[PDB]
RNA sequence: UUUUCU
RNA sequence: CGCAGAUAUCAGGAGGAACACCGGUGGCGAAGGCGGGUCUCUGGGCAGUAACUGACGCUGAGGAGCGAAAGCGUGGGGAGCGAACAGGAUUAGAUACCCUGGUAGUCCACGCCGUAAACGGUGGGUACUAGGUGUGGGUUUCCUUCCUUGGGAUCCGUGCCGUAGCUAACGCAUUAAGUACCCCGCCUGGGGAGUACGGCCGCAAGGCUAAAACUCAAAGGAAUUGACGGGGGCCCGCACAAGCGGCGGAGCAUGUGGAUUAAUUCGAUGCAACGCGAAGAACCUUACCUGGGUUUGACAUGCACAGGACGCCGGCAGAGAUGUCGGUUCCCUUGUGGCCUGUGUGCAGGUGGUGCAUGGCUGUCGUCAGCUCGUGUCGUGAGAUGUUGGGUUAAGUCCCGCAACGAGCGCAACCCUUGUCUCAUGUUGCCAGCACGUUAUGGUGGGGACUCGUGAGAGACUGCCGGGGUCAACUCGGAGGAAGGUGGGGAUGACGUCAAGUCAUCAUGCCCCUUAUGUCCAGGGCUUCACACAUGCUACAAUGGCCGGUACAAAGGGCUGCGAUGCCGUGAGGUGGAGCGAAUCCUUUCAAAGCCGGUCUCAGUUCGGAUCGGGGUCUGCAACUCGACCCCGUGAAGUCGGAGUCGCUAGUAAUCGCAGAUCAGCAACGCU
C-alpha cells in the first residue's frame, strides 16, 4: 500500500458522514437495504454523473437525496426517471421512499464528476494526453479551486504494458489534515479491458 | 553509545543495613522478576553466614569483596588475520560489579543440595579464600600477566 | 592471512 | 646452521662490485646516458671586438656509422644479488604471490645481433604575434653603499599561469598543435597480417622489403548521468561493544517440503512465504474422487408457436436428488400485468486458464530524508548552477559568501491518548459534616467539600539568566515549573525499485465446457508418514512441587444470550431460574504472583507429564476415520544443551493473570 483515502483519513475533522441513522437489532437488515439500493441505482444510472448518494432513516420514512451534473436526464419533463426510480425503491421495499433532487454548484470543481468525463473522454476515441490537458485547465479556469492532481492507471492507447502516469499542479498537503482534499475514483471502459482513473482536488482550508 | 556517555541511574541504598551492596546483591541475583523472594533469600543467607562464623556479616562482606576484586583484566582482539589478547586496567566500580557477578555464577553451581546455606557457604570460603571466586581471580591475574608482553597495543 | 564460479 | 663450540664482541688478514651525505624536477651530450679522488690527451657550446673569406645556406631516396637492456663465440675473475631446479607453509587443486638453498647472468678483454612505450606518442631550417612569474651562463648603465635577487638594457637554455587564435573535445600557447615558406617518410575500414613465398643480412637466436584468398556492418577518439569497488574522507541505526532472556537436545499444537492414495482442491516459495489466503474442514462450505439423475437447464431476461396455470402444505418408492398421489389456487380485467409448469430461441451458468494484459487493495527498501519544477546563466551536445564549502540540528531545520532568483512533494504543526490545574457538575456514582441501620456493606434520609464519569479554558515558548559563539543560527550550565530544550506513545508511507502478492474477494479483456469442467444429494478426504524445517506452552526441580489460612486492578461481552440463591454430583455438569438491551443483574466481593504455617534434603524425584486401557457430562438428526471436558490405571524421553543464531537501553528486559474477535460443539498453547 502506498497512500490511504484521504476521506477516511480525514473524516472525524473536515467532511461529514453522508447518511445518518440510529438502530441496532434492524441494524444489518438496514445495512443490507441500503447498500442494495445504493449498487442497484450506480449500475441503473451511468449517463448521468452522480456524485454523491445520502441517505437518512428516521422510524419507517426514508429520505435520499441526489446530487448529479445536470438533471434533464436524471428528472425528465414529465417524471419518466423520477417514476422508474421510485418504483424501483418499491420493488426494493423501502417502505415510504422520498425523492430529492439537488444541483451541484460549480461542475467541474468536485472530483467524481470530473473522473467520470475523463473516463468517458478516455473510452471512447480521446487521448490521454489531451485528456489531461482539458481537464487540468477546466478544474484551474475556477478560482475557488487551487490544486489537482489527476492520475492514470492501467493499460494506455492499447500498449501490452501498463502506464502509471500523473500530472500535478497547485495544493497536494494530504498529510497536513487541516487541508481540504476532495477524492474521487472512477474505472474507464475500453475495448481491451478496464482503465481506472484517480483525482485529487485541494479547496482552500478550515479554522475552527 | 555513539552520540555520548549515557546518564547512570541513582542506585537507592539498603535500609534495613545501611549498604548498596546489598541492594546490588539482590539486584544481581533476581531471578524471573521477584524482588520480595530475591531479598528474602539473601536476608536468610546473610544471617546463616552470621550464624555460621560469629562475625558482622557487613565486615565479611566488605573483606570477601577486596579480597576477590580484580585490577586488571584481558580484552581479545584480532589484527592482520590473528586473534591476540590484550591487558587494560579496569575501574574500581566495574570490578566490584564483575566481582559481584562472578559470586553470583559460582554461588550456583556447586552441589551442598541447598543454595540458602550454600551461598552463605560460599561467602565464607571467599572470605578466607579457599573460594572458587578467588581461584577465578587468581586464573585471571595469571592470564594477564602471562599476556602482558601483548600490552602495546593499549587498547 | 586466505577467500573459487554465475 | 650449532652444543666438535654457533650468534655476539676485540685484534689482524684476503678478496669482488658500487661510490650516501654535494644531489635538485639543477647541469652536460644528437639520442642512448653521464657524477669517490689525482694525473695525461681530446670534442663541443656561449658572450664581446667585430680583423678575414665573399652566398660557400637548408634539405635529404639508396648508402655509412653510432646506438638501452637481454642472448651467443673465445679466455679470465666471481663478494653481494639471482632466471632454471630442490625443498618448507596456505589453498580442494599452486607448475605463484611467503620462506631456506642456488646453476646461467650481472664484471673484464677481443667480435658478434641492431632491436623498446628509442614518448615531448609532436622532424629540420627560417621571420612575425599581449604579459606575469622562478632558474643557469655573459656583457653593460645608474640610485650608489657602489657591499647588495637595489634598479635599468641585451644574447642563449630551462619551468608554471595566462589573451587574440586554433582545436570534435582533453588541450597548445614565443621552447606553439598560432599566422606563413622550402625540404624528407609515413598512412586511406577492422581481422587476415607486420603473417605466407622470394630476396638481403647473421653461426644461432633471429631481424629488414613486404602480399593474396576468406570474413565482418562494426571497429575506435573525446566527453555527460547512473551503477560498482576487498578507493578515500565526513556521519547515522540494538550494527557492534557491556547486559537480560531465548531457538537449535524431550513431549505436544499449527504451516510447509518430501512419499503414497482415486483425491489428499488451488495459490503463495530468502530478505519481502511458511499459527499464510483457513476470525472455527463430519453435511454445506469442496471446486477433489466413485456413483445416481438432470437439461434453454439449479438461476435472470427479449423475441414465435402452446395457457391459466404457476406457486405451495402431506402419503407412497428410492443412497438422495427426485418420480407419483391427498388438501388450496390466482390478485387485475378483456388488453393482459404478476408468476411459472412443458418446446426451444438468444442465453444463463464456470473457485477452468491467463496478476508476463489489467482496475482496486496490499508488503519491503524505510517512517529512511531524500526527491522535483518556473525563469535565468554557461557549453554545441549529451548537460551544469540552483541541491557547492564552513558551522549547527533527529531532519534539503537554519546562518554565512558564492549566477543565481523563487517555488513544490517531504520534515515540524494542526488530530487521538497520556502529565497538571480552574470552572460547570450529583445518579444506578462517592461522602466532608449531621440522623436511622445493628450485622451486610452509603444500606437508608441527606450533601460537591475532592476523585469519580464528559463539556470549556490555561499550561512549554530556550519562557529568563551566565559562558561559548562572525552578535547569527546552535550549544553547556542555572532559577520557576508537572514536564527543558521535538515530555511519552500514537493516527500519519515523497518520486520510485522488487514484471513483488492477490483472475480463490469483487469487477474486468481473450481462450476454453454447455449437453459439460454446470447443477442437487448419500459415504470418504483435506487430521494420511520410514523423515526434515519454523513458530509457541510444559519443563528439565528447592528462587521449587504439594496442602491450609490470607490482601491488593483495568477494561470490555451479554435476546432467542449472560445467567443469582437453593438442591445433587470429586467434576465435567443435571433441576431451577431472581437481575438484564445493561455505572444498576451475571462475567465470582475480577483475581494470579504476593505474606504466614507444614512435608519433601536432591532421587529420573512428592518435579515433570505425553502415550496406551476402564467409567461419565455437555452441543449437535448425525462423535469410528474426526471435536471438547471430568474420574481412574498406565509411567516413556528429558539433568541448561554442538558449531550457528535471535529480541531487548525504563515502567525497559524477565515472570504471573484477565476479557474479546470467528463460535450450539471445539483443533485456541495462535491473534487482539
Ligand atoms: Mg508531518
Ligand atoms: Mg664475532
Ligand atoms: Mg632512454
Ligand atoms: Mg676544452
Ligand atoms: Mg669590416
Ligand atoms: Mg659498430
Ligand atoms: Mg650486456
Ligand atoms: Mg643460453
Ligand atoms: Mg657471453
Ligand atoms: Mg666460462
Ligand atoms: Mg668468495
Ligand atoms: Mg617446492
Ligand atoms: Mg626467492
Ligand atoms: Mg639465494
Ligand atoms: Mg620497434
Ligand atoms: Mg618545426
Ligand atoms: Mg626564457
Ligand atoms: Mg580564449
Ligand atoms: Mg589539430
Ligand atoms: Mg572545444
Ligand atoms: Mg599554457
Ligand atoms: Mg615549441
Ligand atoms: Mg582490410
Ligand atoms: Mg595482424
Ligand atoms: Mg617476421
Ligand atoms: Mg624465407
Ligand atoms: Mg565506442
Ligand atoms: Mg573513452
Ligand atoms: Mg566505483
Ligand atoms: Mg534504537
Ligand atoms: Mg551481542
Ligand atoms: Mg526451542
Ligand atoms: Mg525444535
Ligand atoms: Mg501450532
Ligand atoms: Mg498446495
Ligand atoms: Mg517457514
Ligand atoms: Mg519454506
Ligand atoms: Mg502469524
Ligand atoms: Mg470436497
Ligand atoms: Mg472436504
Ligand atoms: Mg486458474
Ligand atoms: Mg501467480
Ligand atoms: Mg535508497
Ligand atoms: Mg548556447
Ligand atoms: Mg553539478
Ligand atoms: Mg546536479
Ligand atoms: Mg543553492
Ligand atoms: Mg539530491
Ligand atoms: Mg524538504
Ligand atoms: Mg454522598
Ligand atoms: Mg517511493
Ligand atoms: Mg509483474
Ligand atoms: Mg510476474
Ligand atoms: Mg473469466
Ligand atoms: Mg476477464
Ligand atoms: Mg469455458
Ligand atoms: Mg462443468
Ligand atoms: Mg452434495
Ligand atoms: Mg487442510
Ligand atoms: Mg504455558
Ligand atoms: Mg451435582
Ligand atoms: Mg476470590
Ligand atoms: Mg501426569
Ligand atoms: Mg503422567
Ligand atoms: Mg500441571
Ligand atoms: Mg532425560
Ligand atoms: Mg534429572
Ligand atoms: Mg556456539
Ligand atoms: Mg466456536
Amino acid at each position: 500500500g502506498q497512500k490511504i483515502n484521504p476521506h477516511g483519513f480525514r473524516l472525524g475533522i473536515t467532511t461529514e458522514w453522508k447518511s445518518r441513522w440510529y438502530a441496532d437489532k434492524q441494524y444489518k437488515d438496514y445495512v443490507k437495504e441500503d447498500v442494495a439500493i445504493r449498487k442497484l441505482l450506480a449500475t441503473g444510472l451511468e449517463r448521468a454523473g452522480i456524485a454523491d448518494v445520502e441517505i437518512e432513516r428516521t422510524r419507517d420514512r426514508v429520505r435520499v437525496d441526489i446530487h448529479t451534473a445536470r438533471p434533464g436526464i436524471v428528472i425528465g419533463r414529465r417524471g419518466t426517471e423520477a417514476d422508474r426510480i421510485r418504483a424501483d425503491l418499491e420493488k426494493l421495499t423501502g417502505k415510504q421512499v422520498q425523492l430529492n433532487i439537488l444541483e451541484v454548484k460549480n461542475p467541474e470543481s468536485q472530483a467524481q464528476l470530473v473522473a467520470q468525463g475523463v473516463a468517458e473522454q478516455l473510452s471512447n476515441r480521446v487521448a490521454f494526453r489531451r485528456a489531461m490537458r482539458k481537464a487540468i485547465q477546466s478544474a484551474m479556469r475556477q478560482p475557488n479551486v487551487k490544486g489537482i492532481r489527476v492520475q492514470c492507471s492501467g493499460r494506455l492507447g492499447g500498449a501490452e504494458m501498463s502506464r502509471s502516469e500523473f500530472y500535478r499542479e497547485g495544493r497536494v498537503p494530504l498529510h497536513t489534515l487541516r487541508a481540504d482534499i476532495d477524492y474521487g475514483l472512477y474505472e474507464a471502459k475500453t475495448t481491451f479491458g478496464r482503465i481506472g482513473v484517480k483525482v485529487w482536488i485541494y479547496k482552500g482550508d478550515i479554522v475552527g | 553509545p555513539r552520540k555520548g556517555p549515557a546518564p547512570k541511574r541513582p542506585l537507592v541504598n539498603d535500609p534495613v543495613y545501611g549498604s548498596q551492596l546489598v541492594t546490588q546483591l539482590v539486584n544481581k541475583v533476581l531471578l524471573e522478576g521477584k524482588k520480595s523472594l530475591a531479598e528474602r533469600i539473601v536476608y536468610g543467607a546473610l544471617e546463616q553466614a552470621r550464624e555460621k562464623t560469629g562475625t558482622d556479616p557487613v565486615v565479611t562482606l566488605k573483606r570477601a569483596l577486596d579480597n576477590v576484586k580484580p585490577a586488571l583484566e584481558v580484552r581479545s582482539r584480532r589484527v592482520g588475520g590473528a586473534t591476540y589478547q590484550v591487558p587494560v586496567e579496569v575501574r574500581p566500580d566495574r570490578s566490584t560489579t564483575l566481582a559481584l557477578r562472578w559470586l553470583v555464577n559460582f554461588s550456583r553451581q556447586r552441589r551442598e543440595k541447598t543454595m540458602v546455606e550454600r551461598l552463605a557457604n560460599e561467602i565464607l570460603d571467599a572470605s578466607n579464600g579457599l573460594g572458587a571466586s578467588v581461584k577465578r581471580r587468581e586464573d585471571t591475574h595469571k592470564m594477564a600477566e602471562a599476556n602482558r608482553a601483548f600490552a602495546h597495543y593499549r587498547w
